[PDB]
DNA sequence: CTTGGCTGACGTCAGCCAAG
DNA sequence: CTTGGCTGACGTCAGCCAAG
């Protein structure tokens, strides 16, 4: 019994790590395209500023 | 809901509001010339 | 020095875990920010959109 | 690995860096925002 | 009211790399 | 050429909680 649930949770603790491997990664990727975002819109707004004035 | 606990959950919800925004962004950067042509009527 | 090793190690990992954790924090605090910035900007975008048609 | 550090320490003062960059463009560019409209009543 | 599935936190081993 | 400081990845223990 205790060999089955060592292994069953040593084989879903890799997953979980995996899992927050990726997620890391998605926050850090989705850090740098708002990132772009935002100099783009604020580049935009501060052009459309100058547009009427 | 807001605040997940699986990583699952929490890499689809950050993948959802990604692709909401950048949908809203690229209409935004879309007809940005619709209104730079109405500064030249303007003029 | 094994003793001493093992005992400067695990000492050295709560502060790395510790780290990481107010990293992954500031990741998804960062990213809260960008959002609303990002979401104030395009609808200011816009209503200069609306104003000057 | 300059702009992508080992040390998380480097890594979380480098994210602080840039959100004290971004956040003080955005509040200047949505600060004067007031005379860009006050500027719109000279058309109409 | 239990459980099983994930996750948080731990200590240890292994490897990288500026600092010696 | 070492070493010491940090981090990646592993397995184990304990606890939370929607799913029963």
């Amino acid at each position: 019994k205790r060999e089955v649930r060592l292994m069953k949770n040593r084989e879903a603790a890799r997953e979980c790590r995996r899992k927050k491997k990726e997620y890391v990664k998605c926050l850090e990727n989705r850090v740098a395209v708002l990132e772009n975002q935002n100099k783009t819109l604020i580049e935009e707004l501060k052009a459309l500023k100058d547009l009427y004035c | 809901a807001s605040n997940p606990r699986k990583f699952s959950e929490k890499i689809a919800l950050q993948k959802q509001r990604q692709a909401e925004e950048t949908a809203a962004f690229e209409e935004v950067m879309m007809d940005i010339g619709s209104t730079r042509l109405q500064a030249q009527k303007l003029r």
